[PDB]
This record gives C-alpha cells, structure tokens and sequence, in this order.
C-alpha cells in the first residue's frame, strides 16, 4: 500500500498533459506541462471581488488549497511551500520543511489563522499566518484535511489503526476539540478507471463542508454522507441523503448505463452541485462544464418495486414517506444552527417555517391510507408528531369521512393534553 | 381527500407586471384586427 | 471474509435436514424442509401464557428473533420481512426493505416500541411496530442485535478495524448513546467443528441481556463476560464471572470430559441455565433436553494445585481456596444491584435484604481468608483485609481471631481502622 | 504472529551466556547462565544506601521490575512470582497464577500500595503488597505495562485492535480510566528482508515490537522510546480530549550534529530514564545496539525539538547553527515546559520545593530569544510580521524592552500599534 498526496476533487493526467489540482467553491485551478517547466492557472468561479492570474512553476508543484484569504502551495517530495495571498498589499513568503527519509507530504490547508502541513509520518506541523511556527504535534498518519472559517476537519489512517476522522476549532486561542479519532463509516476500494486507482487508492474524491457549517464526505460507494449533532458530543450520526447509483438509474428511463457519473463541488442548502461527466474516463476534462445541480432524496426506494409499477414515475403511495423523512432531517440541521450560533443572511426563519408545513402535509397523504384499510391503531399514533396545532383539527375531518368513530375521540383526547401544557 | 382548501387557510393566518401584460395583450390585438 | 446472517443461540444443518434457528427463555424454533417449501415450528416453554402456531414458510425465512411479545422473521437474501404478534387482534404485516447489489441482512431485533434491521453495508433501519419508518442511518457493518425494553446492544466488525460493541437506547425523545463504538475485549477463533465455523465465523454463540439491565455476551472463548457500571463512562469495566471449561472439570471430581460442551440461555441474578450436550456436536439436536442451572463461580483456581490436592482420593478444594471465590462474588454482585436500585427502582420488593446476604456473605468470605492469611506466620499478608472488611461487627470478630494468633502489633492495627471508620 | 515477553530496557542473550533483565535509574539486574540453573545479580547505583546482593534462580525468573520498595521476579510458563524487597522490612512471599493451555504472563508492574500482573489474553489481575486479589479484569491482550504510585500505563495490542494505550490510575477502592484504548502514534519494526542477516535480527525476535524501554517523567509524565528512535511525550493527559504527543528529540539528529556532518552508524542511543529536561543516557558505540558487560557510565544529553533541516546546515559551512536558527528551537523548546510544568502546580503543587524558581528562569529566556525574530524581521521591512510576534510576550516587561527595538527600525507607525496592546492589559487585568 502506498501514500499519494491529496487534494480536494483532483484529477490525473492519463494520457493527456494538463489537469486540475483543486476545485471547490471559489475557483478551480489547473496546470500545464512544459516538459522542463509548468504553467500554474487559478480561475475563479466568482468574478465581483477577485481576479484571476498565471505564472510559472520551476519546482513542479502538486498540492494546493484554494480558499477566500490566500493559495497554500506545496511541494511532495523536497518539502517546499509557498504562500500566496490574494491582496497586493501582503507579500509572499517561503518555508522548506524539515523530512527525514522515505517521508512525502500528503495534504495541507490554509485556515485564516493558521496553516496546517501534514506529512505522511504523523507530524503535524502549525505555523501563523507569516511563517513563524507554533507547534510540531505527532499523530497517526494523515490522508486528507480541509477547512472553512475557524474549523479543521481531517481523516487519520494508518496500515492497521484503521479509518478515523477527527474535528477541532483552532479558533483565536481556543483550541476546544470536539471528536479526538473517532471510528468512520466509509467503505474503501478492494477496466478504464485503471488509471484513477493509481492516483488516489483511499477512495474519498472530494471532502468539504456544507455552507452551514456541516461536514461531508463523498465516498467511492458514490453516497453522500452528512453529519449531525456535532456540537454535542454524544449525539453524532452520519445520515446518508443521496445515492448517486439511483438518481442515474431513475433518469436513464430503469435502466443500467455506464456512461453518466457525479462529480461533486459543493453543498447547498438542500442542492447538490455536480459536473456530470459523460463518458468512460469519470473525471471531467477541459474546458470545465457548467456546474449542473441535483437534488437530495433519502434512500428509501426499491430498484424492483418500480419496475412491477411499469423516465420513471413513483406512486404516491409510496412517494408520500420520503417527503416524511426529509423534511424530518432538514428541521435538525436548521433548528440548532440558528440555536447555537444564529443565522447568516436573514431569511433563514422563513424557510424554517414552509419546512414545517411540508412536514404535516406530507403526513396526511400517508394518514388517510391508513384510515382507508380499516386501521385504528396505526393511524393514532400517528398524530403525536404533528407540531402543527392547525393540522390536527384538520385530521378529525379525514376521521369522520373514513367512518372511524373512536378514533375521532382519541384526537380530541390528543388535543386537550397539549392545550393544559401552555398554561402553565 | 383533499387538503388544499385545508391548506390554503393554513398560510393566510394593480400589480405593476400585470399592467405590462395587458399593455403587450392589446398591442398585438391591435395590429392584425380591421 | 464472509458475512453470515447471525441469529440469536442458532445452529446450522449438519448431516440431517431439521435445524433449530433460535433459542431464548421463552421460546425457541425448529425448522424442517419439506420437499418444495419450509415448516417452521414455532414452540414455547412458557404454556401458561401462550399458544403454539406453526405454519408453511413462503420464501425460507432463515433469520428470527423471539421475544415476550411476538416474533420477527426475514429473507437474507431477497429482503423481505413479517412481523407477527401473538395477540390475534394486532396484524400482521409485510414490509420489503430495501438492497443493493451483494448485500445480506446480517440481523433482526425486536423491540415493543421499535423494529430494527442492519444490514451488511452498515445501514440502521429503524421502524415502529406498525411499519413507519423514524431514520436510515449509517454506521460500520453489524453482525449481532439484542434489545430489551428501552436500550439495544450492538456488535460492529469492518474488514478493517473492526470488533467493536455499542451500546444505545432508543429514547423517546432523541437516541442517547452511551458507548460510541468502544473496543471490545473478546476473542475471534484461531470435522464437526468444520460447518460450526462454516455457519458462524464469529464463533458468538449468544449474546443477551441481563435482568437487572447489564449486558453479556457467550462467544467461543467457552468464558461469560459481563459489563459493570455500564451507564458511567469512567469506570465501565468488563468483569469475566463465568468459566464454562472450569466448572466441568470440577464437576467430574479430576476427570478432563471432552465431550460435554455448554451451551448458556439466560441470567436470573445468580444462576446459568444450560444445556448440557452430550456428543460429537457441540450443538444439541432433536428432541430438545431440559433446562439444566448452574451456579456461578470465579475462575480463581488452579489446575495443577488442585490436582496434587486431589492426588490421594467431585473436586474437594480447601478452605485457603475456597472463600478466595465467595469473596470476589460477593464483591462483584454487591455493586450491580446498588446502582439498579438507585436508578431503576425495585422490581421484586425484597432487594434490599438480598444486599445482607452478600454483605454478610461479604464478612465471613474474608474471615476464612483472615485465618488463612495469619496461619503461614506473615504478619503482612492479614492487615490489610481488616479494611476491606465492610461491616463494624466485622472488625469487632477481627480482633478476636488477631489474640489467638499471639500478634498483639496487629490488634492495634484493626483498632487504628475504627478511629477512621468511627468518623 | 507470536508474542513475547517483556522488560524495561532488557538485552537478549546475543551469543554469549550472561545478560541484563532490568535497567532505571535504581540499579541495573542480571543473570548468569548457569548451564542448568540460572544466576541472578541484582546491583544498584547507589551505593552508599542499599546493597548488591544476589542468589540462585531455580525457575527462569525473566520478567523482573525494580522500584524504590521492592524487586519482584517472575516465570512467564509456570505463572510463579515472588516479591524480595530489599531490606529486611518484609518477607519474600511467592503466589503462583492459573495459567491456561497456550498462555503466558508478558509483564508485571510493581507500585509501593499494589501489585499488578497481566496475561497474553486480558486477565489484568490486581494484587497489592499485603498479597490479597482484588478482581480479575477482561481486556485486549497486554504486551507492555509500568507504572507509578498510583497510576498504571500499558499498551495493549491485537490482530484485530492494533497498537493501543490505556492510562488508568488505582484509587483508594475505586479505579477511574482517563484515556480507555485510546489509539497510539508509534512505528511499528518494518522489518524488511535484509535484516535477517543483520546483526540486529536477534534483538527483533526478541522484541518484535521494538519498544525499547518506557517511563514515567520525574514529574509524573509519561514517556516511550521506539524503534523510531525518538522520545514521545504525552501532555494534558488530565483533559480526555486535549492530549497531545510531543517528540521532544530525535536521537537520528544528535548522531549527525555531533559527528561533525558524517553518516557513521556506529555510535547507538540508549535510553534509561528521564531527568528535569536533560535525558539520561547509555552511549554504546558498536556493531551491537544492545550495551554489554560491563555497562559505561550514565551520561547525560540535552533535548532538542526537531525543527533543523539537514540541507540548510550544509551552506552554514559539531556542526555550528546560526543565530538566525537558534532563537526558533529556543522559542519551541521554552513553550512546551512553559506547558507541563504550570499544571502540576495548580493540580499538586511543588514536589521538590524549588518550582517557582526554575519556572520563573525559563519564562525569561522564553521572552529573551523571542526578541531575535524581532530585530530580523524588522529588518526585511515586513511590520506586519512583526505585530504577529507581539501579542505573545507574557510578562509586561517583555513589552517595555521591545519598545526600544522599534526606533532603531524607523518606524513610528508600528509604535502605534504596539503601545495600544500595552494599554489593552490593563482594562483586563482590573478585572
């Protein structure tokens, strides 16, 4: 097993000679082969507040990490950084890290405060924001790590430790840790994607962070994981919303195809950013197309199911328990966030609100099945979910009509018990 | 079952585009009538 | 490696074509194959409660999982799953759960307020027990479930890092983990023991609860573990009570029996119940023996010291061994019970006098340990029992047995305890 | 894979018939190898207190642990201890542990209020000095184990778990975890082909760990030496998620600073425990990295973090450092004591009585060498490098001095900037 240096949603040359080093939300950046040379790009996805340039390597860099303040390069074999910040008035700066033998580095960030080299031993080396070290740290060996604002999310992994992340907050001098190597459900690797394989053996395309602040991994079992809960720290699951060998097979009319795949940038509010890549070669190419998007949907669906129902159409039946869960899921990441920390924009009240009105509605097509087979008991409990007090004097209506009589009194039983609770 | 009028009160608890369409609606009538 | 559907004390075919697939203290299940479908025979222990229905199995329902309320069945390979109560007024239903391509359905578990199904890519599917799903979560692959009234164990292995229990609850409001994916401290195993590790590569036989609410688990390593403290995350530690190898040598009064093999059932606060099978297989076959109990013992004796102590003539072990045992029993049972009745609330009223038996227990099995620790002429090996004594009327017995033994240094030794225990 | 047993800093036989089984700061142990029995040594270094004395083995006792109360020995097949204090204060009792099919005993711990021995599967059995159990306990198999007044450090390893710590402490009637299987940052031995031919094969399959020797700290911080050849140290052991594994040195870079630029492989470092912020040392300079009879004199070596390159030494020309180098180890060096010395004082207190004063002596030389990357940086003319520098500077002297180091830069905008820091202490620091 060997060690290859890793960054966010990069690509392999093949048989080509020009490839991307990173890509994430702000700007994309490639690089060019002059056999004895190369010529760095960084491109930008916004336009308003940064302008693009070029220049000329003469080390043959190989690891980057692209963000708002600066452009942290590196270097895989001689230990060579460089630090180029976006504005004109701060100047550049050089540092050559100390490696012993048979040593690589593996992958770097670039936080606002600090800048993070981790190297292929263990050694966790942090400076400041102008080259003046602060600490050397000896971990488990480190295949990724990444960033937003103030907090620094990474993967450990050695040849019999096994898998596991870690996420702290390197704040102005707060350093509160909050999971310290925590075991992580991924599944690794055990053709024409020979060539990818090579590039990167651990199987994770391209880490990142949600715009709210959430952590997410996009593995090679193509299932975007998500965490929640990770303030506290007894509470953390990872709850897969998208499985990208499902949304494929809806579109393509229930049918297996090899020719379209998902490669990810970023995370939305519920959107999912992808360039879908068409071909054998599951990697884009140049020039990079438009950023299409897709949406969430948790797995709850059956590959044959559909087919006994025969672009594919759902039966409401059975479109009405996904709604359910989804709308479940999205109010958890939304109620804490405001919560804890608050909002950014403003609106985030709004759509907390029609959330909440798609979570009752979605309930109701279910509901009224329930009643339709003669079915008391799994229609009561039901009605303890709905937080909507509006809606519960509207399933008394759907009670009446289905000629359930008893269960009209338990609603109203229902009713009273949560009216003498805001007396108090 | 319908829910949409059980909906439809649940939310409620001139317009300067409209003048524009009916400026361009009686514009193409004019041309093309005798 | 492969992944095998686990069930619950399940034995596999052998040469004969009729297998058991579950076992529990309330029941148990038998499997025939007819010519073109399965006979599952669902039978009790329990008569006085329940009534035994049988019927043909559609598909070869090869996982279960039975409980004091009803029972819970499914299909490894293609998905499929019923859940049928014992009352006849609540219904039965079908669900089909969802599945990949190479994916099994590692095990079952049945809750009377939840339903959950893992899988062997590591998904979490939680339903109630009507057939409303709450969440699909994702976590390492499982091979075991056991659930009681609110809290569920689980047994996590990846093909990576891997042997890991965790133990949660399924509270109303929010699943509170207690042990997030802890390490265990269990053994994996190192001809009809051929297809035993074909059927079951674990070598878990059975995995439980108790009923006083602690965990234990009955692997191939033929030792009962069982978890102490197991709600405070500072001092949870695994506490070894049972050796199922040692009690058949002593037992059988110096005869090494190979061919008596245990096979463990449940735990009533003191006592195992057991099926002592006799035979090639380790596996007991048709028709099904009684319950056989045995009470528990420390593994703190010696092979060969109890072999030239039974050089002369059941095993006969001396005093100088013999309150060793009832000293660490007593110690280990005294702390279970305190914090259940703590946090818990009594369940059978007369708790607290149980608690006097050991405590009075917990005295005398130090005492044949206290002359035992005078009696090779050390002063050092006695004074520090005089403050694991627990009781006053203890230390006032210490000093009784300290004037015979012609120590006067080590009576005021005892008496030295007092001015701290009198405070 | 096959365990072995362990010791603290233990030589194998090599090829001749007498070897070490134990070696600290007490006093190093030996045997003799009688061609029947064996013949154990049990010397001191200090002399003027205790007592060499010696005498028969008769069961093969190759697991020992030496402290400052007692000696105890052990067989790692028949399961047989015996605890032979030094003085005459004690008797020397011997109980004998049940042993399975297959089983073996690979370390033993001796503390001044307990006893504790592990198996090869788990059985973490506790004693104490008065001889009585306590409870038998099921964890992952042990391969290493020491200890101190109260607390115990082990490192546990499977084929299912890989390479783990435990850092528990022994209480009065209660024992509380701190960091419960908790992963570990250690190189295994990759041993490779060729070294089945080396001379060093037989110290390998004799530990095939490679953990030469582990410690406490004179303070009470724990320590290990591994086949790396680097000194870890854990720190913020107290806070369970805060813990941070700090090497302090690295023997690969002493070898070459003080061999003047040269690759020799001849020279070997051997640890045998750790002083204030010295370290305590065996130089043993032969074709064998195991020290043989008899044993050189403890030297001492001073601690170095890892912050040189090799190549940027080689233009600067004991190889000499430069003054633009120095201040930045020193800066590091300074930080981490400035780190573990302050908690146990606001947890214990002083130890030895003179606490305050070596604590006092470094926050100078902290602040001292922190001035050297003030006057560079000020003169490649980056003044916003130099604002970065000065919020650290702890004691408010630190600032006053650093004032006088601006005007000479000609700067009177970055005064600015540096006074209004000063002024900002003092609205917190009423409060």
């Amino acid at each position: 097993f060997r060690y290859m240096p890793f960054s966010p949603a990069g690509t392999p040359f093949g048989f080509t000679d020009r490839r991307y080093l990173t890509m994430n939300e702000v700007g994309y950046v490639s690089t060019v082969k002059n056999s004895e040379q190369y010529s760095i790009t960084v491109s930008f996805f916004d336009v308003g507040r940064f302008r693009e340039y070029h220049f000329e390597d003469l080390f043959g860099y190989d690891l980057c990490f692209l963000n708002e303040k600066g452009t942290l390069f590196g270097q895989s074999k001689t230990g060579q950084i460089q630090y180029r910040p976006h504005d004109s008035i701060h100047s550049n700066w050089t540092k050559i890290i100390p490696l012993q033998a048979g040593e690589r580095i593996t992958s770097v960030a670039a936080t606002p405060v600090r800048v993070i080299v981790g190297t292929s031993l263990g050694y966790f080396r942090s400076f400041n924001q102008f080259g003046v070290p602060f600490a050397v740290e000896k971990t488990s060996p480190i295949v990724a790590l990444t960033a937003q604002n103030y907090r620094v999310f990474s993967v450990h992994y050695s040849q019999f430790h096994g898998l596991s992340y870690s996420l702290s907050e390197l704040g102005t001098s707060s350093k509160r840790y909050y999971k310290r190597e925590c075991p992580l459900p991924m599944s690794l690797p055990n053709d024409a994607n020979l060539d990818y394989y090579n590039f990167n053996p651990m199987g994770i395309k391209s880490l990142f962070f949600s715009s709210y602040g959430d952590p997410c991994i996009f593995g090679s079992d193509n299932t975007l994981l998500l965490l929640s809960k990770w303030r506290s720290p007894e509470e953390s699951k990872w709850l897969p919303i998208l499985d990208s060998n499902m949304e494929i097979w809806k579109m393509s009319g229930g049918k297996e195809t090899t020719d379209i795949h998902v490669w990810p940038l970023a995370l939305a509010y519920d959107t999912l950013n992808c360039i879908l890549v068409k071909g054998k070669h599951i990697w884009p190419e140049f020039p990079l197309p438009l950023p299409s998007e897709m949406e969430i949907r948790m797995p709850v669906f059956v590959k044959s199911k559909l087919l006994e129902e025969n672009e594919i159409q759902i039966p409401v039946s059975m479109a009405a328990e996904e709604e359910y869960l989804r709308s479940k899921v999205l109010s958890e990441l939304l109620t804490d966030t405001l919560e804890n920390d608050g909002e950014m924009y403003g609106n985030e009240n709004e759509v907390l609100a029609a959330l909440n009105g798609a979570y009752d509605k979605a309930l109701l097509r279910l509901f009224a099945s329930a009643c339709s087979d003669q079915n008391v008991e799994k229609a009561l409990s039901l009605a303890h979910e709905l937080k909507q007090d509006r809606a519960l004097t509207a399933a008394v209506k759907i009670s009446e009509r289905a000629e359930l009589p008893s269960l009209v009194k338990k609603i109203n039983n229902i009713r009273e018990a949560r009216y003498e609770q805001q007396l108090k | 079952i319908n829910i949409d009028d059980i909906l439809a009160e649940l939310d409620k608890e001139v317009s300067p585009q409209q003048d524009f369409s009916d400026l361009m609606k009686s514009w193409k009538n004019e041309r093309c009538s005798p």
